[PDB]
């Protein structure tokens, strides 16, 4: 493994933003608290807080929150003493108003999101995230539809408007290690050498940790991952596995590993519903590559219309569903039971 | 005995998608208009070549190239199709000259109106703006909904194919979504109000669809609500042909045990409806996929229709 | 993408009912295997492997009693397939070439014989005596991340030798991530007869059970062990649907039917397991100390006997450097723990 | 008492490997009843031979033959086996042949399993003695101290042993012992069903021999006698095997109805499960700590001898 084990692995923590995905955007500020000082102290670089969906992601499409944004950022702000909160913005969603009020409550860290295709539209965003002096990242959904050189150049357009790390990102957790490795040489190969990338990896191949690595080892400076995997669909890339798995390969995490294994298995698994797991419904997300947002609400439409949720995930990725288009999980579910 | 021709001559502003197909589609379906002048910045536009095939009068020096137009003399209506910082500086010079103002920019100096909502309580208003592709097809269903019960909440998803959207919506697509709240409560009647819109690259390109969420009381008529929203439907029809109902309207009881954080009020119940739009474009120079830009035309059109035919 | 050949066949031998037995405590009954056999055959398996957890005469007070012997297990599924062949698994110390004798009238047509990683010495009569039956004969090199690539290698050789026609990398421990998995292929094919095969057997203790069974293939390797949901030992093997829905991504010659396995996992297969199958802090402990993955629920046994922290006991273990079969250590672990 | 006066058995070593050389040393060392007669050996460059000239006892390179022309043949009462079975189904004809007795250190199996503090008694004039393997000669002790108390249905002992030390025919046949063993568990430990294991393992810092024997019993037996019996067996061992040990306290185990075990040759059983948790290290003088898998062979046979030579005569016939 050509991977330089002195190169410090920014680690950055999605349990209570992608995590609330798998609770139906339901953290309580106890639960944000509690979780933002476990990861805290055992030494991440950044807790990203907000709506599953993002900033204003409180909604009918995508589920209301318990709280606001406004009031989960300053619970975790609160809590943590070391790490940087981020936060994560869906243009189109959210806005940079909505960007003001999580930086006045203590986000520092920024990821702008859009579809892979349409970098275009973040412009304002990532400028007023870097008036703000915050650390802006841009972040291209759904990595899987497009090209490397495709992606690469979209990634350029983020970094023209002023983002300081690009993320390639597996919404659908549909990728393989060399499609990974493929899509961090595209960005490698026309980025400014100083602008940072990451990964964010779903683990609905099972493939998070693996592609968490393999993103490393092409290059990758930040690694996005959650305590059980706690995210959408079969979670994101489990934050206590993918240390566990850097430490056997005396890479320079600065994390504890017993830590996070005792806060992944003592205060987040236990806050579980629908179990975050790779199985029939969520390796649909990565075998057909839909967002994995979709799952619990095509698993509601999956009971309410009775429907496989299975085949209703197909049909999703069928017709090129993107994030954000949760409401055509009704739609879809709705066509199928006329016929 | 057939027409007398009582056409007001009207003038275009703006040399692309937009005003080109303002342009086709008033000279293909108009009774009472007359494209009297079209309005560029650049003498190489195709729309400025298509309206000189067409025989109408252009100019490419801006509005200000427009007033020393002779067509100009006989123009009462014109639309704005350019931008909200162009708009702000247009709408002086064409009030000054008794010239009612069509706005198609966000720039919003006039009111708010979806002509079959409150197109009479502004048809006097000299500057008039058209909102926003979503507003012009969600906020009918608003206030379709709202008419039989004071709707608490309503949501909006605007989904519209990436070739279509417009280079203003993807320099701010913030004022998208904030632009239509706004409305959605002015002049849909919703307490509070939320607009999301989603860009997809998919091929072939695929149709504009707005999905439309209302949250009403539980007491709430679920016949009446059908038939207030199908009955709008066709009203809008009226000048949006592919305006179409993609679902039957839906109903969901939030029951006590499933109570909602809908915003404004606390955690809630009621009444959650669900109508499904899909609005494909009129053909005539956009594209059917581009259901976005076409609801602009036909919405300012049938505005500009209506003022000609108060009299 | 990879420079694995989308043309060359995997052959795919699911362990469901012989590592998911670890899961299970070998209690499937003959029921369990005619179902479960027949779905793996009905999607295109290549092999199924009936044995208790721990081989042939794995049951016992130290792995466990089998709720039936693997006579009648390996029967069982010997009648109920129609095209796979029924494979099994004989750890020399533990299973007989007599056990191997039985099994094969009891209709097994594969056998991997397994050693530890560094004792391939003492297959010989068992690898000999496959042969002479004329039983695909398979060598089982466990614990292979306690092994260099090239001392693997060579232990692969020396089975080789014996009259294996297939040699397995064996993450056993489940502590190898994917370059530890390739420079072990690398190695075996160096080695190897050209006309050898190679196998994987990845444990999924750090989530890398498809991965590493991905990588091996990109590296030469023709048979992928795996089962459905990942039923075996520890957080369980590469998860055979899983597996083949990845494989399909990429366009692999792997001929198995993916809904079908993907409906056997959840249909069937999960609603036996009593303890998750899945990667926690117990079964991580596994792959991060690299500890013989069968161990995982005697240790949970243990933990709770004594109250212990199961993930302690599974550490030691690892420090101490126990191996397959060694599950009396576990107690001998819990004893001394205790003793504090 | 005089100075002179040698009343010890004259033996014979055959084999000059590991097992032969190391018994060599231990009856030198501990035994007072027997004397070193003859080292043979196939090989001149043996270091077994080597040794043993050094300490001054007549060796020949010339295998059994050159035994029978040894002027030291002549008071020879007991030879030992350390070689081969094969070997030794040759090796006893002759030595019989010449009324000598056999102690068969390989898996010839021609005469009786001994276990020493178990069954000696029963075959102390027996012409041919096998001495099982080292795993029974460990553990049939406990399985018999156990059904001394109370009889065991079933009986299991996994033996654990350092890589380096595994004996090169247990390598060779690796079932055989598995075989020998749980069949003298029955014969010879009381069981009436026998389950043997046996596990090698390579870790640096080479591991002190392990066994862990498991008795099933009836609900009803005495835990305390049991204990009892087994912590005696253990210091009956230690008069011959200094190194043997328990790890760890008698261990029990209820096995009660809703979780029956599937028993073999019972079928799902409630009862009583007794572990015992040996170690069992080498005297390291000449065989390494690690080895007591090898030191309790010798250590076994040796004391096989010595009450031999403790009971009367030897007449060679
Ligand atoms: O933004 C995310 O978390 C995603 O799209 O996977
Ligand atoms: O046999 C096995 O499954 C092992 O050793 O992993
Ligand atoms: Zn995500
Ligand atoms: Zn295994």
């Amino acid at each position: 493994s050509m991977i330089d084990q002195a190169k410090k692995i920014y680690i950055s923590d999605v349990t209570l933003r992608d995590g609330m995905h798998a609770i139906r955007h339901r953290y309580t500020l106890n639960h944000v608290s509690q979780i933002a000082r476990a990861l805290d102290e055992a030494g991440v670089d950044s807790i990203e807080v907000a709506h599953g969906d993002g900033l204003k992601g409180s909604s009918f499409n995508y589920g209301f929150g318990a709280y606001s944004d406004l009031e989960w950022i300053s619970a975790a702000a609160e809590a943590v003493k070391q790490a940087k909160i981020a936060t994560l913005l869906l243009p189109g969603i959210g806005t940079v108003h909505d960007l003001r009020e999580a930086y006045d409550a203590g986000a520092r860290v920024v990821r702008v999101a859009t579809h892979c295709t349409e970098a275009d539209v973040s412009r304002q965003h990532i400028e007023y995230a870097r008036g703000l002096g915050m650390d802006t990242v841009g972040f291209l959904m759904m990595s899987h539809m497009q090209t490397p050189v495709g992606l690469a150049q979209q990634a350029k357009l983020m970094e023209n408007y002023g983002a300081q790390c690009i993320y390639v990102v597996d919404s659908g957790g549909a990728m393989n290690m060399w499609d990974i490795a493929e899509r961090f040489k595209a960005l490698k190969d026309v980025l400014d050498p100083a602008t940072q990338t990451g990964m964010h990896a779903h683990h609905n191949l099972s493939l998070g940790v693996a592609n968490s690595l393999v993103a490393l080892e092409n290059g990758c400076d930040r690694v996005d991952a959650s305590l059980t995997g706690m995210g959408a669909g079969a979670g994101n890339a489990p934050l206590e596995v993918f240390i566990a798995a850097a430490e056997r390969m005396g890479l320079n995490h600065g994390c504890d590993v017993k830590k996070l294994i005792n806060a992944a298995e003592d205060i987040v698994r236990p806050l579980q519903e629908r179990p975050v797991r790779v199985d029939r419904e969520t390796l649909a997300l990565g075998y057909a590559g839909v967002y994995s947002s979709f799952l619990r609400h095509a698993e509601t439409a999956a009971k309410k219309y009775n429907l496989s949720a299975f085949d209703i995930l197909v049909e999703l990725g069928k017709r090129r569903m993107i994030g954000g288009q949760e409401d055509m999980i009704v739609d879809v579910a709705l066509d199928m039971a006329k016929g | 005995n057939w027409m007398s021709d009582d056409r007001l001559s009207v003038a275009i502003i703006g040399s692309g998608n937009i005003g080109t197909d303002l342009m086709i589609k008033i000279m293909r379906n108009s009774k009472l208009l007359k494209v009297g002048a079209m309005v560029g910045i650049d003498p190489k536009s195709d729309g400025l070549a298509r309206a000189q095939r067409l025989g109408v009068p252009t100019t490419a020096e801006g509005v200000d190239g427009l007033l020393d137009m002779p067509a100009f003399r006989d123009i009462k209506i014109a639309f704005d199709a350019t931008s909200a910082g162009a708009q702000a500086i247009h709408n002086q010079k064409l009030q000054a000259h008794g010239v009612r103002v069509i706005d198609l920019t966000p720039a919003a100096i006039g009111p708010y109106v979806i002509p079959v909502v409150n197109f009479d309580q502004h048809v006097d208003a000299p500057n008039i703006n058209m909102v926003t592709c979503g507003g012009q097809a969600t906020i009918p269903i608003v206030h379709a909904v709202s008419k039989v019960s004071p709707v608490h909440y309503a949501e909006i998803v605007a989904s519209i194919s990436s070739k279509s959207a417009g280079p203003g919506t993807r320099a701010n697509i913030d004022e998208f979504t904030e632009t239509t709240s706004k409305a959605i409560l002015e002049v849909g009647g919703a307490a509070q109000g939320r607009a999301i819109i989603i860009l997809n690259p998919a091929e072939p390109p695929l149709i504009m669809r707005d999905t439309v969420y209302c949250f009403v009381s539980a007491e709430a008529n679920i016949d009446a609500i059908t038939d207030s929203v199908e009955q709008m439907v066709k009203s809008v029809q009226e000048y949006v042909p592919g305006y179409r109902l993609k679902q039957k309207v839906q109903f969901e009881k939030i029951v006590a045990g499933n109570e909602q954080n809908i915003p404004g009020l606390g955690w809630s119940t009621g009444l959650k409806v669900s109508v499904f739009l899909e609005v494909e474009g009129a053909g005539h120079y956009l594209p059917s996929y581009a259901g976005n830009l076409d609801i602009m035309t036909s919405a300012g059109l049938t505005v500009a229709e209506r003022i000609a035919g108060s009299g």
